[PDB]
């Protein structure tokens, strides 16, 4: 429903931990990809944005 | 047989993925033959039991 | 001879599903020509 | 033109008449069901909307 379709993409630090990207911020780096979407898909997976 | 059966595969009640049930109630009732009237008046009811 | 168009014609008041058997028909048409 | 893109999915009455459709408003029932516009194709009609 925005007005301007998006997405970030950001890089994650060492030793990967989907809790602590859940529940910290910090684990995250500071560096990010920020991109507009195009059109989603949804092949195979229910979640497969481009 | 109407439609094919993968989707019942895909969308089943013990993977906890059906947050609204109101959704999956309304796709097994649409595979019924009822008039449009029929299904308008399935719709006139507003109690969930009724 | 004596003849007369008893064409009978007998339809529902109700016509909403009536057309719902033609949609199977016509699928049905459809795949006898297909298959012959 | 618009910067979302959207329709409206309603409901015809008993006794389906195209001069109705175009000359009256009291046909269409009251439930309607807004969605938003997938992508328009028109392969064979030039009105194939989804």
């Amino acid at each position: 429903r925005l007005a301007q379709p998006y997405v970030g993409v950001f890089l994650k630090r060492d030793d990967s931990n989907e809790s602590d990207v859940v529940e910290s911020l910090d684990e995250i780096y500071h560096t990010g990809t920020f991109a507009q979407i195009h059109e989603m898909q949804d092949l195979g997976d229910k979640l497969r944005m481009i | 047989p109407l439609y094919r059966e993968s989707v019942l595969q895909m969308m089943q009640a013990g993977q906890r993925v059906v947050d609204n049930p109101i959704y999956l109630s309304d796709m097994g009732a649409a595979l019924t033959g009822a008039e449009s009237h029929e299904l308008q008046d399935v719709l006139e009811e507003t109690n969930i039991p009724k | 001879m004596v003849e007369v168009e008893n064409v009978v014609h007998e339809d529902f008041q109700v016509t909403e599903e009536v057309k719902a058997l033609t949609a199977e028909i016509v699928k049905t048409i459809r795949d006898i020509i297909a298959l012959n």
